[PDB]
């Protein structure tokens, strides 16, 4: 009742008399559904339990255990001049092979 | 639910994205078959080159 | 003669030259890093010889 | 605490649309606002108001969980417009136009907003490098610009926009994050597999950090295909207002017009020309006038738009096409007669223009594009002639044809790597080579520095290997005292070494094996360069 | 206490720029500095030369663009993009200090050729470099000369004598 007439106060109209009707749901085993001044508030087991269950369902869908988590981002190589002076023409081939191994191996 | 996924990966019933291979470090970072995973920890190149596995498990 | 000294120094410490910390963070599996390291040594050996 | 307000019950449903029956009389619904339909005790079907009637009934566009809709379901009202989440957290995602993410393997922004008024936007000053020489030289695209992409089916409409998205990446990793241009790819009514391949392409070249994709596939409801491009521009709102840059790619807008037709006709709006309701011009107008280069008062932000419109039998007389040419600044007309005739991208320059011009493109590109316009205007008058004066050919007939070879690409071209290939043409260094070797030349000019190889290194700095001269070229220009002479003393050596060592060997080939080998090489050069 | 500035639409414009320059100097990663330009410009305070040079300082002296690393970072290209935003877009023009910040980076980056471009461009604009940087540019040049690092190695190797789509690398 308290929630009912308080919702009736929150409406733009309150001067109109209020008539209350109570009915039975086989779908709802806990809680109530109340409509006043074309404003409905649903606090039911079918709705509340599914609302809390939806969080679990969404969280389960988000995760991908099968997948591998992404590694930290890698910066540019910036190879030193001493490396390059030792191996002039080879570092390009070795970087290409490194990409190949990072993908396949 | 995840422990179930782990068990399915160990049995080999499920596969990984971009054909990722199963390894202990791999698995650890995601999170008889177990002994094979223990072998998988050790470097493959080291084992083959040094013939460590040739003697036996 | 400088180049010879540089080749010797590189052969003594090949891993020091490369960034070890960066590579470890970057590579998911240590094995990949190891293989990369193994190739560089053979390159230097074939170069000096 | 939070009591949902109901307005009526579902009266009828026709596929994607519905008709509401209001519960009470004093209840009043707004227009364009979102409604909710309690398809179940758990889930909700979003919607939108498209009509209101003297009977109080409401013509409704549905957007989610249509199959779960019935007649008699309780209908609620938010009393707010359709909004979506917005922010930098959305970059790197595919997203339903309702903001829902599409898996693979706080803030809210209005979907329909007024456009930047006539004081709140700066003229076009800065460029948008689409990566293609015709579009960077002769059809200069800028920022805060909206340029259509016309073409018959399977001509390269999608690929020009994707290549723009892929060209911007290298720069954005170098420049600050204020001058980087992000991207949005909107797929209206497309096939879900095309979207997957686009995602994987961008992910290969790492262009997905700076791209989101608004997917409204063919199986999706027509209302969702209708409000997709608005979702894209709604994301562009924040990057305007956050002073950043952003690019829009509206894949087929014709498919966004079929959806509006479907909605309006099923809601018993009167048809019009080609069965459209009539106000489909205002639709794309609302969508496209939101593009602008914003005033410095508003952050000097921008959003470029590359709308795409499919064409049938190369006509520009259809309703929606004219409605969009009217709106957009320029247009990139892609002719199947040229796509089929060999050249790719099949840009037809006679029908493709840009209503901004030099002001968009670069100081270094102004002086080359102004030369190519003259050269192509002169070549346009002569190139119909089967070349009779083989040695008496005009220089224009030479330079123009080599430039057409250079226009042939597959992917985007770096700015430094584009001009230096066009400068040689306009100044005639590439006149002794033949047409068929115009790209192998370019390949060596850009990826195999000959004078560095053959020892002819007198240039102090100017070489194409460094790739950081782009910024000096961009700032100083090529027609500058410090860069002009070194440029010539790179290209003349490239030409002489080519003409002597490579060209000479090429013309000496007679066998079929070797000539077929050399054949396929030049096609590869036409693709990669 | 200065000549009042105006936008292209003749509207009066703010000049109180100091409070924003301090946020640049207090920065630690040189992408936030650009964002300070943005939040400054939204407030009807357009950047001045002093602000852009503060940003070039913060660029040159910062370690990375963002907190995490980024592939394709080029400390030079950001600095040389600000100068395009300066000359062309905004109408402001750089000074000796600006190009000084620019040349210091090419010394740090070891790229000795782009330096000489900057050396020539300065004097074509009347600017004169500091010989401390010119000599370091020539030092990097001499080192790379004697060492064979005058060019990369992949350019100094012979090309395929036979035409083949694979040999050329395409
Ligand atoms: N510049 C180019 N070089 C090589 N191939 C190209 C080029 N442009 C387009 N193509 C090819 O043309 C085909 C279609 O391109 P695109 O996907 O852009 O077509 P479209 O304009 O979207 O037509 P539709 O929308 O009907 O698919 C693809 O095979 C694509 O690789
Ligand atoms: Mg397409």
């Amino acid at each position: 009742r308290k929630q009912v007439e308080e919702l009736h106060k929150e409406s733009p109209l309150k001067d109109y008399k209020l008539v209350l009707e109570t009915k039975v749901d086989p779908s709802i085993g806990g809680g109530y559904i109340l409509e006043v001044c074309n404003q409905v508030v649903n606090r039911s087991a079918a709705a509340a339990a599914a609302e809390t269950a939806a969080l679990a369902k969404a969280s389960a869908a988000q995760v991908d255990w099968t997948s591998l988590p992404a590694a930290p981002p890698r910066p540019s190589p910036s190879a030193p001049d001493t490396l390059i002076r030792l191996l002039g023409s080879v570092v390009d081939d070795l970087a290409d092979a490194d990409k190949v191994e990072q993908k396949y191996g | 639910v995840k422990f179930q996924t782990l068990y399915n990966v160990l049995t080999g019933k499920q596969h990984l994205k971009d054909q990722v291979p199963v390894k202990d470090c791999n698995l650890t970072a995601i999170f008889l078959y177990l002994k094979r995973v223990d072998l998988t920890r050790y470097t493959r190149e080291e084992l083959t080159t040094y013939g460590i596995l040739a003697c036996g498990p | 003669p400088e180049l010879k000294v540089l080749f010797k120094e590189a052969l003594l410490q090949p891993a020091k030259l490369l960034p070890l910390d960066v590579d470890y963070q970057c590579s998911h599996d240590r094995e990949v890093v190891e293989a990369k390291r193994d190739r560089y040594l053979t390159a230097l050996v074939e170069a000096e010889q | 605490l939070e009591a949902k307000q109901k307005i009526g019950f579902v009266h009828g449903i026709d596929g994607t649309i519905a008709t509401i029956a209001p519960a009470a009389s004093k209840v009043t619904v707004p227009y364009n606002t979102v409604l909710e339909i309690a398809v179940s005790a758990t889930n909700i079907a979003n919607a939108l108001v498209f009509n209101l009637e003297k009977d109080g009934s409401i013509g409704v566009i549905l957007l989610d969980n249509i199959s779960e809709v019935r007649s008699g379901q309780d209908v609620y009202a938010t009393g707010s417009l359709l909004k979506i989440p917005v922010g930098f957290h959305m970059l790197g995602k595919i997203i339903n136009p309702l903001g829902k993410e599409i898996p693979t393997g706080t803030k809210l922004g209005l979907v329909e907003e007024m456009a930047p008024n006539i004081v709140s936007r700066q003229p076009v000053n800065y460029n948008l490098l689409t990566g293609y020489k015709v579009i960077d030289t002769l059809i200069p695209v800028g920022r805060g610009q909206r340029e259509l992409i016309l073409g018959d089916r399977q001509t390269g409409k999608t690929s020009i926009a994707l290549s723009t998205i892929l060209n911007q990446t290298k720069v954005n990793n170098e420049i600050l994050s204020k001058n980087n241009v992000l991207s949005v790819y909107v797929s209206i009514g497309q096939r879900c597999s095309n979207v997957a391949r686009i995602h994987r392409l961008l992910t290969e070249y790492d262009a997905m950090k700076y791209c989101t994709i608004v997917a409204a596939t063919a199986a999706d409801p027509a209302g969702l295909q209708y409000l997709a491009p608005y979702a894209g521009t709604t994301l562009g709102e924040e990057f305007r207002n956050s002073g950043r840059h952003i690019l829009l790619v509206y894949d087929d807008l014709s498919k966004q017009a079929v959806s509006y037709r479907q909605i309006s006709l099923l809601l018993r709006r009167p048809p019009g020309r080609e069965a459209y309701p009539g106000d489909v011009f205002y639709l794309h107008s609302r969508l496209l006038e939101r593009s602008a280069m914003m005033s410095p008062q508003k952050g000097s932000g921008s959003l470029t738009s590359l709308p795409i419109v499919e064409t049938l039998s190369n006509d520009v007389t259809a309703y929606i096409v004219t409605n969009v040419i009217s709106i957009t600044d320029g247009q990139i007309y892609l002719d199947a007669k040229l796509f089929t005739g060999g050249q790719r991208p099949a840009v037809n320059i006679g029908l493709s223009v840009s209503r901004v011009g030099s002001s968009a493109q670069n100081k270094a590109m102004k002086k080359v594009g102004g030369a190519l316009k003259m050269l192509m205007g002169e070549y346009r008058k002569m190139a119909g002639e089967q070349t009779s004066g083989s040695q008496n050919v005009s220089p224009v007939m030479i330079r123009g044809a080599r430039c057409l070879q250079l226009f042939n690409q597959k992917g985007p071209s770096y700015f430094m790597d584009a001009i230096v290939a066009l400068y040689a043409v306009t100044n005639g260094y590439m006149d002794d080579v033949k047409l068929q070797y115009s790209k192998f030349y370019e390949f060596l000019l850009l990826n195999k520095d000959l004078p560095v190889l053959y020892g002819q290194v007198n240039n102090k700095y100017f070489y194409m290997y460094n790739k950081n001269l782009n910024y000096f070229i961009r700032y100083f220009g090529l027609n500058h005292e410090i860069l002009e002479p070194e440029l010539k003393k790179y290209i003349e050596i490239h030409t002489n070494l080519f003409l002597d060592n490579y060209q000479s060997r090429m013309n000496e080939l007679k066998s079929d094996e070797d000539l077929v080998q050399l054949k396929n090489l030049l096609y590869a050069c036409k693709r990669t360069v | 206490a200065g000549g009042k500035r105006y936008d292209l639409f003749g509207y009066e414009v703010s000049v109180a720029t100091g409070p924003f320059i301090e946020e640049i100097k207090k920065a630690q990663f040189y992408d936030d500095a650009g964002e300070v330009i943005v939040k400054m410009n939204l407030a009807n305070t357009p950047p001045d030369l002093q602000t852009y040079n503060a940003v070039l300082e913060r660029i040159l002296n910062c370690k990375s663009k963002r907190s995490q690393p980024v592939k394709g970072e080029n400390k030079f290209a950001a600095m040389m993009d600000i100068l395009e935003e300066m000359d062309a877009r905004s109408g402001i023009k750089p000074n000796a200090e600006s190009w000084g910040y620019v040349l210091k980076e090419l010394v740090q980056a070891g790229d000795f050729r782009l330096g000489w471009v900057c050396i020539a461009g300065m004097k074509s604009l009347g600017i004169t470099p500091d010989q401390a940087l010119v000599d370091a540019n020539e030092a990097n040049a001499a080192k790379a000369k004697a060492a064979g690092t005058d060019f990369p190695a992949y350019l100094k190797k012979a090309a395929p004598e036979s035409f083949d789509t694979k040999a050329w690398g395409i």
